[PDB]
């Protein structure tokens, strides 16, 4: 659970060769050399159904999406070529789901809707993090009674407990801060 | 002195500014434009008309308040000329 | 100078084309950087309209009457060691 | 439940409270018809 | 006919006219307005349109169609006027660096030299400016001293603002009309010329100018502070002045301190004394290094006054023309005399604009800022050229300004023009044998405000030498760090100050009669410690300090005083007479604190932490020993009148929780603006008039809290720079959106014995009454940048260095995370960190 | 001056106050007014004891008052020292070959603004007729009625005035040229019958101004012409060249008005009501005849320059519901005082500072909208009384506090043409821009008094009488 | 200078003038877009030039070009000049 844990924590943003370094120099570090993570973490039939979809085949691929099990923080992807992202909106079909641009007319209007009615959101153009949406990101739930809200520019909106939010971008750099990185775990889709 | 040199000079002002704008509104009238121009005309006749009466100089320090009436003409007629421009462009593109 | 508008220079142009004067654009050199740009496309424009013997010519919208004995011309300095705060021509407009 | 006398000085802060818990409430000593009452009385619901 | 533009000092649409670019409106300028009135006149006249400033390409090479062989002025719109054989342009200049050739091959020319003037032959016409009862002996005096003293300042040129020679000559004179004898001329003679020098060549001026003179004073130790009197025609005794009026209500305003009269306070009254009297209306300049003594000393001098009217303005890099045309036009008559319209001050007869900061203000990229240009206008020409199109004059003001020396950066250097105009000199830093009296002087009576007739404290050989050991510790502080580490080591007496004052703080009350050395050593060593200590961001040089600190208080007393009070904490939750909420004004040295532990501050802190999770997000803070530190630190400095914060620390870490707690742990309210999408300026002043009306209006205690995300125009930070160092925001209400807000406050203003209008009395109760946080990561690249750029910054607010917890602490966080091989498991934790910090953890 | 401090006209040479009403005032239980020994007090002595223990002085004032003969209640008399002081006459009503006249000379231009040149209207002998008629028609109604039936049956030429003022509203265009007669006579009718008509209480009342109405228009041409058209309804929604919201300055005669069906405004309605109950509490609205009549009477009046109703009915009849959705049609913002606890006068005048704030500067076309659970305090009706009747707010604002808020109005007042200060300007512009809407229930008992002591309360605003649905409609529903 | 190639070129393969080009300047921006956007739909080509000044306006630039839904035979023409801090999306989806 450390070497599970650390790896998701950590490593969804570096190269491939840190990727490698470091797992191995955990694994040595604890002495089971043996005991792999990604055989330990997920099984066959989600591969190969994960695979059914359009999900790319590598072990980058496989790792990254391995690393968006992660709900403490929101998940960032990096993704120059759309397939991860078309991928991941293939099997969040089940859910309630709303897709949304970045540069676009009902922005916040929709991410009201989707903060209200409980979707779970996806956003396509990110070219950096928003300044709308910081406290959103953060914990920020003033409690009217048994419910709580949350602040989005000048509403007060009650934020249902079946809020999920994930975001793309098609370009590394632009954009994060020092400051809306720590909370916010980066995932870079990459060609190896 | 003070408030005669600012009268003189404020006068004169009023003085050309109507001597050209008389003219134009004579001949083209647009009524949206001669409402505004007629009420600067009364505004401004109505003192050469007391001007004509007396015409001793230290009349004008002694008048019913004539300051506001001064600014608003002049005010007036600074408007009239932005609603103007239209026409000074039609006549910039008759004569090259 | 200063940077002026490209409206501003394109209403200059209007008055050159219809009356047939030579702008002697003195210190073509000192001006803002993209106004350059904007100008270089009216230049190319009008030389169009000189070269192919065009009657009617057309920028700002409107369908402006270009004269035969037309001209314009500009003078400048090379922004050498010391003379002052003036920025590079484009390439496309050098080449006009 | 929760039941409050009329003259009491945490009526409004109660009155809220049962509002938005969902209870049923009884109000003890009236003196009429309250002016605070009238749109809770009447239907006024805006949507959100 | 003469017209006089000044080019520079407005800015260049108002000169030369510009277009309103969405209207296609030509607004018109000042010399297109000269243009047309001379182009009017008939041809019997002659006109001299003369620009008295600096020059610069981009403005003088518009008028080389007008200086052409043609002669043509053109607008922008197309609008062409010409010119006839009559007009002229004059340019008086300072010299032609930045001038192109083409301008320069363009026109005329006169050149002067500094070997053509006649010094003699401004000598002589001063003196035929004197009443004729002492002309006699100034001209024998003058005619055999004043030329070797003048001739040797000039071989010397150790002087430390640049100025030509004239006015080095006005220097010298204007500090001596109205000597009696010729021992009192050689003195004006040295505080005429000696000003400029510094002190490595004044010592030397005065040995050479007494020794030259007549004789040799009793001064012959320290030469520097002779005092000539009247009465007996004594030469020099430096004596100390001590005051005996000290309470505790002297220092109730943070402001009008106790002035120790030193010798040196004396040396700036006695230079002060003959320029602010009503015979010489002067203008002049001190200099100072930063934090030294000029304001207090200058107010000081004010108050000497009889029926004056100050108007303090603090400038900085974004001061302009308007803002200090708005703090003339609040206090200040509109009458309407001849020849043009003036201003006069209200009520009173010298009207005195105080200029704080001179070196500060913003260069173009020629060298020529645009606020010394308008002052230069102003002492030159007594009026500016107002806007809409009309001259104005002034009547009764003068210009009293202060600078700091120009070492560090952002600090330009003035053009000889402003510099030889007016008068200035220097002052040095108030040195140890000073600072141990005036701090034995402060340390007595704070002290002896309580426990005044007891065992130890008293019989003040002690109190002096408490203040002896604090300046050694100030003086070896200053000898181990400096400003080129980081951007704020900051070491002024401002710290002292503070420092000293911090004491009215502490149930100081000794009834129960302790040791009692070190229940008021740790005191002092704790407020020292939170002072100077947690501003210092290696972890080798806290150990330094350390050794510092401790080696003072061992080599003052013995060994092992400070020895273990770590475990203590200084808060307000817990005190003599119950600290403990009411009572919305706050006390001239905030609420008083008291000793506490570590425990007992837990139960305080779960209890105000369950209150806070009642009616917000509940919180799952926990608890280790660095969280207690900051939340006392915290504590103990937003409960001070007037304290704002930076937080440089590191992303991550709790800080908006824990300063949101202390807020409603005190009741103060906490505000942060809520960004939007449409970010604008507009938005930010209209929060900021909402908070400046509730807290300078309804005296409520207010903490504001601006973080990093929020800063989305870069002018945020010049306003809150502002809003930090005087206490106003410039440019924010207009004229009459003040008297209907400030009208219910002249009652309050006329029972508290405040005078003056009612604005400074708004700013006072802001400045008491608002708390300013500003939360910044420290790794960001524009940190650097944003605390250089912005001085008070970093001199107002006190800057904890938050960054990094201890390796002690993330062992305890999982140990805390168990029951909520052992220990294997937490150091394997603390190894992979530790690993994992070289790529941003 | 010397002799004491002074007030002296700005800018001019003799300042008149024009006091509107002398009889209205308030005696004390002796029969003094202070208002009129005040005045007593300055054209005796010319001057006056101000506050803070100091005489002060006038210079350059007249007093021109005005007044009406002490024939109805509320009406006291006037002392014999202030009335033999200063000078006074009288005058009558114009009578009908006066008014036939003047309505004449004001019915052929505002006709003859279109079809002047056509078959049967212009000759204006049948102008001169139709004002006699509508004299003739006004005559007989005030011979019928009075006003000791109930507080407001007002009968003042005003009603005339407004009447043929109204005329502006239609498409009068007879382009398209009829038969012509009937076309303009229905809408002569139906105007006449939505000004005196819709104010009348019992039913056999109404039947009787029916047989007037009818015997006029049949004495002055035939029989039978104003036939079947009683389920027409002239409303703004639908006209020529599409009524069809922005537009936030008011035209100088409202909206302009067109012919309508029963079924199609039921579907603009349905429209409207779907769209309000998008952001709104979902309505379970039912439509039958009467409630079609009320949301055209409702529309044909809010949708004027300054106007304001009084709805007068039984409790439980949907009025709040139908002027809050004509209000979310019109695009108009409704606003009502939430009432707490702690109910004042001060929280009111802050909600009254809060809508002539909004009104009297954004130029934004409001409704307000108080009802008869609010007025908790009774000086409230006394405020909407002077905010009905003149425009302004008395002792409201301060001094200070008009600069700065006016600060931003003098450019239009310059660019308009409207002249004196900053104020009438802001007044008149609220006087343009705010609508009053009062809700009161019929048979409270205190709705005799607060129709009597507040006689601008039934002269400013039209009053609707809204009581009883009919038999037919209770069957159907 | 390539653009006499480019207009030989649209001269050539093409006829009756389909050639449309915009230069980069001081409000020309928000005509350039609509410009794209209806020679998008025309089919016809377009030739922008000096991207290189106005460096703040290229991500409006690929969003638009990321969202159209071109004809056949459009063909989009650029001019940039060499310069540090360009974006790379539309120098990855471009040929040079
Ligand atoms: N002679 C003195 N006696 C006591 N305190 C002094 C003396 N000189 C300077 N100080 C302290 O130094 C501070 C000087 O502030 P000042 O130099 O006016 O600030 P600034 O440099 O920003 O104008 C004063 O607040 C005062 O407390
Ligand atoms: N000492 C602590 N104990 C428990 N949680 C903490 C502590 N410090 C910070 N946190 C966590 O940090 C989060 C808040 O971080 P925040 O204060 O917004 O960081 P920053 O001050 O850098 O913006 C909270 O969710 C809280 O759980
Ligand atoms: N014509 C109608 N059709 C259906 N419901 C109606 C109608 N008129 C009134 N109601 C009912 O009346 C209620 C609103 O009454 P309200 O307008 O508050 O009465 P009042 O106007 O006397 O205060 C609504 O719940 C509505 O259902």
């Amino acid at each position: 659970a450390q070497l599970a844990a650390a790896f998701i924590t950590y490593l969804s943003a570096a190269p491939e060769s840190l990727r490698k370094t470091c797992l191995e120099e955990w694994t040595k570090s604890a002495g089971l050399e043996k005991f792999d993570l990604r055989r330990f973490l997920c099984t066959e039939s989600e591969q190969l159904i994960w695979k059914s979809e359009g999900l790319p085949s590598d072990d980058l691929s496989i790792e990254n999406a391995l690393v968006i099990l992660q709900s403490r923080v929101c998940p960032f992807l990096i993704d120059p070529s759309s397939q991860a992202t078309e991928w991941l909106k293939t099997h969040l079909k089940d859910s309630r789901l709303e897709v949304i641009n970045q540069q676009d007319s009902n922005f916040i209007t929709a991410l009201e809707l989707a903060v209200r009615f409980g979707k779970t959101l996806i956003i396509q153009e990110m070219d950096g993090v928003e300044p709308v949406l910081y406290p959103l990101l953060r914990r920020d739930l003033v409690a009217q009674g048994p419910r709580y809200v949350v602040q989005i520019g000048d509403k007060i909106i009650d934020y249902n407990e079946e809020f999920r939010l994930f975001l793309s971008t098609r370009n590394p750099n632009p954009f994060i801060p020092p400051d809306a990185a720590s909370i916010v775990t980066e995932v870079n889709f990459t060609t190896t | 002195l003070a408030e005669l040199d600012e009268y003189l000079q404020n006068l004169n002002h009023i003085q050309r500014k109507w001597v050209y704008l008389e003219p134009i509104f004579g001949r083209g009238a647009l009524p949206k434009e001669q409402t505004r121009f007629n009420r600067v005309d009364e505004d401004f006749r109505s003192i050469m008309t007391d001007i004509k009466k007396d015409n001793r100089v230290t009349t004008l320090t002694t008048h019913a308040g004539i300051r506001n009436s001064l600014l608003t003409i002049l005010d007036q007629l600074q408007r009239c000329q932005r609603s103007l421009n239209e026409f000074l462009e039609e006549k910039r593109s008759a004569f090259p | 100078d200063e940077g002026i508008d490209v409206k501003s220079m394109g209403r200059i142009f209007v008055g050159l084309v219809k009356c047939g004067a030579w702008g002697c654009f003195d210190e073509f050199n000192r001006l803002e950087e993209s106004v350059l740009s904007a100008v270089s496309m009216q230049i190319q424009t009008i030389q169009d309209a000189l070269k192919n013997h065009r009657t009617v010519c057309e920028l700002l919208g409107k369908e402006v009457e270009v004269n035969s004995n037309s001209g314009i011309f500009i003078t400048m300095n090379p922004a050498g060691k010391g003379y002052g705060g003036r920025q590079k021509l484009p390439d496309n407009l050098k080449q006009l | 439940l929760e039941v409050i006398n009329q003259q009491d000085s945490n009526f409004i802060t109660a009155l809220e409270l049962a509002v938005r818990f969902g209870k049923t409430l009884i109000i003890q000593e009236m003196d009429g018809v309250e002016p605070v009452l009238y749109p809770l009385l009447r239907r006024d619901l805006v949507a959100q | 006919k003469q017209y006089t533009m000044n080019p520079k000092a407005m800015p260049r649409y108002q000169l030369l006219g510009h277009i309103d670019m969405d209207t296609r409106e030509w607004s018109d300028g000042v010399l297109t307005n000269s243009a047309r009135q001379v182009v009017r006149e008939p041809q019997d006249v002659s006109s001299w349109i003369i620009c008295d400033g600096d020059i610069d390409p981009e403005w003088i090479e518009s008028l080389n169609s007008v200086l052409d062989d043609n002669r043509l002025l053109t607008m922008p719109s197309g609008e062409r006027i010409q010119f006839g054989p009559n007009v002229n342009f004059v340019f008086e200049t300072h010299d032609l660096s930045c001038a192109s050739p083409a301008t320069i091959s363009r026109m005329g020319m006169i050149f002067l030299s500094d070997e053509e003037t006649d010094l003699n032959s401004l000598i002589k016409s001063w003196l035929r400016n004197q009443p004729a009862e002492y002309r006699n002996n100034l001209e024998n005096w003058i005619g055999d001293y004043f030329e070797k003293a003048l001739q040797w300042v000039l071989k010397q040129n150790d002087y430390v603002v640049e100025t030509s020679l004239v006015g080095t000559v006005m220097n010298g004179l204007s500090h001596l009309h109205g000597c009696r004898d010729h021992d009192e001329f050689i003195i004006n003679l040295i505080r005429g010329l000696g000003g400029n020098l510094n002190m490595k060549s004044r010592l030397e001026f005065t040995k050479e100018v007494f020794h030259w003179a007549r004789e040799s004073p009793p001064d012959f130790h320290k030469p520097m502070d002779t005092y000539y009197d009247s009465t007996r025609g004594r030469l020099a005794t430096y004596v100390l002045k001590k005051p005996e009026d000290l309470t505790a209500d002297d220092f109730s305003n943070g402001l009008t301190l106790p002035v120790i009269q030193t010798p040196d306070m004396q040396r700036g009254l006695d230079y002060f004394k003959p320029w602010l009297s009503s015979d010489t209306k002067q203008p002049f300049i001190l200099v100072g290094p930063e934090g030294c003594g000029k304001g207090m000393l200058l107010r000081y001098a004010f108050s000497q006054l009889r029926s004056t009217q100050i108007a303090t303005v603090h400038c900085s890099a974004q001061t302009t023309s308007r803002h200090l045309l708005q703090k003339l036009s609040q206090t200040c008559m509109v009458i309407s005399t001849n020849t043009g319209r003036v201003y006069r001050p209200k009520d009173c007869e010298r009207l005195v604009l105080y200029l704080k900061d001179i070196n500060l203000p913003k260069l173009d990229k020629w060298g020529t800022s645009t606020l010394v240009a308008f002052l230069q206008q102003v002492l030159t020409y007594q009026g500016f050229y107002d806007e809409n199109l009309e001259w104005v004059g002034l009547e009764n003001i003068q210009i009293v300004a202060s600078m700091s020396a120009g070492g560090r950066l952002g600090r330009h250097k003035l053009t000889t023009r402003f510099t030889s105009i007016v008068r200035l000199c220097s002052i040095d830093y108030p040195e140890r044998e000073q600072l141990q009296t005036i701090y034995g002087a402060y340390l007595e009576p704070v002290l002896h405000k309580n426990l005044k007739n007891h065992s130890i404290w008293g019989s003040s050989s002690k109190i002096y030498l408490l203040a002896g050991s604090m300046v050694q510790v100030y003086e070896q502080v200053r000898a181990k760090f400096t400003v080129d580490d980081y951007s704020h080591y900051f070491f002024t007496p401002c710290i002292l100050t503070q420092w000293v004052l911090g004491l009215f703080r502490y149930d100081l009350e000794g009834g129960s009669s302790n040791h009692p050395l070190d229940y008021v050593l740790e005191i002092v060593a704790y407020e020292a410690r939170r002072l100077f200590r947690d501003k210092i961001v290696g972890a080798k040089e806290l150990h330094l300090f350390d050794i510092i600190l401790t080696s003072v208080f061992q080599g003052d007393w013995g060994s092992d005083i400070l020895d273990n009070m770590s475990d203590s904490f200084y808060v307000t939750w817990g005190a003599r007479h119950n600290s403990g909420a009411p009572g919305q004004p706050l006390p001239p040295h905030g609420k008083p604190l008291g000793k506490l532990n570590s425990t007992d501050l837990k139960d305080v802190i779960k209890k105000g932490l369950i209150h806070y999770g009642r009616d917000n997000q509940n919180l799952d803070i926990l608890l280790f020993h660095e969280v207690l530190e900051y939340m006392s630190r915290i504590d103990r400095v937003l409960s001070f009148p007037g304290g704002s914060l930076l937080l440089a620390g590191r992303s991550g870490v709790g800080r908006r929780t824990i300063t949101s707690l202390v807020s409603h742990m005190h009741g103060a309210v906490l505000f942060s603006p809520k960004i939007s999408r449409g970010y604008e300026l507009k938005q930010f002043k209209n929060d900021l008039k909402h908070v400046l009306q509730l807290a300078g209006i309804e005296a409520q205690q207010v903490v504001l809290l601006l973080e990093d995300y929020q800063f989305v125009h870069p002018t945020f930070l010049e306003m809150i720079n502002s809003l930090l160092s005087s206490g106003e925001v410039p440019g924010l209400y207009t004229l009459e959106e003040l008297e209907p807000l400030l009208l219910p406050l002249k009652d309050q203003a006329s029972q508290d014995g405040f005078f003056g209008p009612v604005f400074n009395y708004f700013t006072y109760r802001i400045q008491q009454n608002l708390h300013i946080v500003l939360i910044m990561d420290s790794a960001n690249s524009n940190f650097m940048i944003n605390c250089e750029s912005n001085p008070a910054l970093h001199k107002k607010c006190q800057v904890l260095w938050m960054e990094g917890w201890s390796n002690s602490s993330m062992k305890k966080i999982p140990e805390m995370l168990f029951s909520e091989v052992d220990p294997d498991f937490l150091k394997s934790f603390l190894l992979i960190h530790e690993s994992c910090k070289a790529y941003g953890a | 001056t010397n002799t004491g401090r002074v007030y002296r006209p700005k800018d001019c040479e003799r300042l008149v106050l024009y006091l509107k009403d002398i009889n209205l005032p308030k005696l004390d239980k002796w029969g003094t007014s202070t208002l009129v020994a005040f005045l007593q007090q300055v054209l005796t002595y010319q001057g006056f004891y101000d506050e803070n223990l100091e005489w002060v002085g006038l210079e350059n004032i007249q007093i021109v008052a005005s007044m009406s003969a002490g024939g109805r209640l509320g009406r006291h008399k006037l002392t014999t020292r202030f009335t033999s002081i200063v000078r006074l006459c009288s005058i009558d009503y114009p009578e009908r070959e006066q008014l036939q006249t003047i309505y004449g000379a004001y019915l052929e231009p505002v006709l003859h603004k279109n079809l002047k040149n056509h078959s049967i209207w212009g000759s204006s002998s049948k102008i001169y007729l139709l004002a006699g008629s509508m004299v003739q028609v006004y005559e007989q109604v005030r011979a019928k009625f009075t006003v000791d039936d109930y507080s407001h049956y007002f009968f003042t030429p005003c009603i005339l005035t407004q009447w043929v003022l109204g005329l502006f509203r239609y498409d009068l265009e007879g382009g398209s040229s009829n038969h012509p007669l009937d076309y303009v006579l229905e809408i002569v009718a139906y105007e006449a019958r939505r000004l005196f008509r819709d104010k009348i209480v019992g039913a056999k009342e109404l039947h009787l101004f029916d047989i007037i109405l009818t015997s006029v228009f049949q004495g002055d041409w035939g029989s039978d012409i104003l036939d079947n058209m009683s389920d027409s309804f002239y409303v703004t929604w639908g006209a020529r060249h599409n009524s069809g919201a922005p537009g936030q300055p008011l035209p100088p005669h409202g909206k302009p008005l067109g012919k309508l069906n029963s079924t199609d405004l039921k579907d603009v309605i349905k429209k409207g009501l779907i769209h309000y109950g998008r952001d709104n509490q979902n309505l379970d609205i039912l439509l039958f005849h009467e409630v079609l009549e009320y949301m055209s009477r409702i529309d044909r009046v809010l949708s004027f320059p300054g106007g304001s109703l009084l709805l007068a009915g039984r409790s439980g009849v949907g009025r709040r519901t139908i002027t809050s959705l004509v209000s979310h049609m019109h695009g108009a913002v409704l606003f009502s005082p939430k009432i707490s606890r702690g109910y004042e006068l001060k929280q009111f005048k802050n909600d009254l500072k809060h809508v002539l704030q909004l009104a009297g500067i954004e130029a934004q076309q409001v409704v307000l909208l108080l009802e008869d659970y609010q007025f908790v305090h009774p000086t409230f009706l006394e405020m909407i009384n002077s905010l009905l009747s003149s425009g302004e707010v008395p002792g409201l604002y301060t001094l200070e506090e008009l600069e700065p808020l006016l600060l931003p109005l003098k450019d239009q007042a310059s660019q308009d043409g409207f002249f004196g200060p900053v104020f009438n300007y802001f007044t008149y512009r609220i006087q343009q821009n705010l609508h009053i809407v009062l809700i009161m229930d019929s048979a409270n008992s205190n709705f005799m008094i607060n129709c009597e002591s507040n006689p601008a309360l039934h002269k400013k605003c039209q009053v609707l009488w809204m009581e009883g649905w009919s038999n037919s409609s209770m069957k159907k529903i | 200078d390539p653009s006499q190639e480019l207009q030989e070129l649209a001269n050539a393969e093409r006829s009756g003038e389909c050639y449309h080009q915009v230069a980069m300047g001081q409000g020309q921006a928000d005509l350039a877009i609509q410009m794209l956007k209806e020679c998008a739909r025309n089919g016809d080509w377009l030739c922008l030039k000096n991207l290189h000044l106005v460096v703040s306006w290229l991500p409006v630039l690929e969003k638009e070009l990321n969202t159209l839904q071109p004809k056949d035979t459009f063909r989009l023409w650029l001019t940039a000049e060499v310069h540090p801090n360009f974006t790379p999306i539309l120098l990855q989806s471009s040929l040079k």
